């Protein structure tokens, strides 16, 4: 359909966040593309203001789900999509075991013939000697599966996983993750049956990068569905 | 493509100034200047992305520089100040098609031909 035409091939992307996070506030710029044939993104973030004042990887979340590779046979239980190139509206909490939370609102959408995830992070009551404002994650990301249904009242999809941030300890800090995706078109949309995405991602460094930075490569493929 | 012309540079001594400038062919992202002294590696000193809204210099270039950029005439400008030999350098204009100022050489889609500066 038209939705699904638009990501038969590689797409550029652009990401633009603005956070504060107990007042610490700062900006990140990515770019990088995707490819939902491979269900393959490829970004690299610099932090443009300085130094970011969180951990690269409690943002990885936050920094474009219409890249997930979907069978044949989920084709009809592809949301993200179906809402573009209109775009839908992303917004999370996400709730750091035993410390504070991000409250995020993105806009995915078409500008031209570039996918852009335009985002505002609020972060609040972070113990400023935790894991995070105390940079104790190690600079790694596991694999999840994020959990997707159906809310038709909202013409949209609810979204929920958690995140197991791996800490320089020998520990695991859980992030827990409520996601709510909705239509900024109001042309129709998907509404899936329930289902998963299997989501794999990795960190890297570019070693001529002088800024703060990050590398991220993410795999995602649906499942859930016979 | 696009094409980068430089001009500015040359022969100085320490303590001295001195002025690079750099224009494209076209309307451009981000543009950066870099140097390469004799036999080392290329590294980024200094650029606008292609918004404006993000300056970057180096560590080593303290507050001696100022990029100032021109997207109506396309053209990125470089002044230098209180020049040690250090400095002594072929200097580089580069940019990219899209707009992010990264600084790695290998985000760069344009290059100009390389400028002397010698203190
Ligand atoms: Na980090
Ligand atoms: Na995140
Ligand atoms: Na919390
Ligand atoms: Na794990
Ligand atoms: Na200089
Ligand atoms: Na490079
Ligand atoms: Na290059």
């Amino acid at each position: 359909s038209k939705g699904e035409e638009l990501f038969t091939g590689v797409v550029p992307i652009l990401v633009e966040l603005d956070g504060d996070v107990n007042g610490h506030k700062f900006s990140v710029s990515g770019e990088g593309e995707g490819d939902a044939t491979y269900g393959k993104l490829t970004l690299k973030f610099i932090c443009t203001t300085g130094k970011l004042p969180v951990p690269w990887p409690t943002l990885v979340t936050t920094f474009v789900q219409c890249f997930a590779r979907y069978p044949d046979h989920m084709k009809q239980h592809d949301f993200f999509k179906s809402a573009m190139p209109e775009g839908y509206v992303q917004e999370r909490t996400i709730f750091f075991k035993d410390d504070g939370n991000y409250k995020t609102r993105a806009e995915v959408k078409f500008e031209g013939d570039t996918l852009v995830n335009r985002i505002e992070l609020k972060g609040i009551d972070f113990k400023e000697d935790g894991n995070i404002l105390g940079h104790k994650l190690e600079y790694n990301y596991n694999s999840h599966n994020v959990y997707i249904m159906a809310d038709k009242q909202k013409n949209g999809i609810k979204v929920n996983f958690k995140i197991r941030h791996n800490i320089e300890d020998g520990s695991v800090h859980l992030a827990d993750h409520y996601q709510q995706n909705t239509p900024i078109g109001d042309g129709p949309v998907l509404l899936p049956d329930n289902h998963y995405l299997s989501t794999q991602s990795a960190l890297s460094k570019d070693p001529n990068e002088k800024r703060d930075h990050m590398v991220l490569l993410e795999f995602v493929t649906a499942a859930g569905i016979t | 493509q696009v094409q980068l012309v430089e001009s500015g540079g040359g022969l100085v001594q320490a303590g001295g100034s001195l002025r690079l400038s750099c224009a494209a062919s076209g309307p451009t992202g981000a543009m950066a200047w870099f140097r390469q002294a004799p036999g080392m590696e290329r590294e980024f000193v200094g650029g606008i992305s292609g918004s404006e809204t993000d300056t970057y210099y180096a560590d080593f270039v303290k507050g001696r520089l100022t990029v100032d950029r021109d997207n109506v005439k396309n053209t990125v400008d470089l002044q230098m100040n209180s020049l040690k030999p250090e400095d002594t350098a072929v200097y580089y204009c580069a940019a990219r098609r899209r707009v992010t100022l990264f600084t790695s050489r290998a985000d760069y889609d344009f290059w100009g031909q390389g400028t002397q500066v010698t203190v």
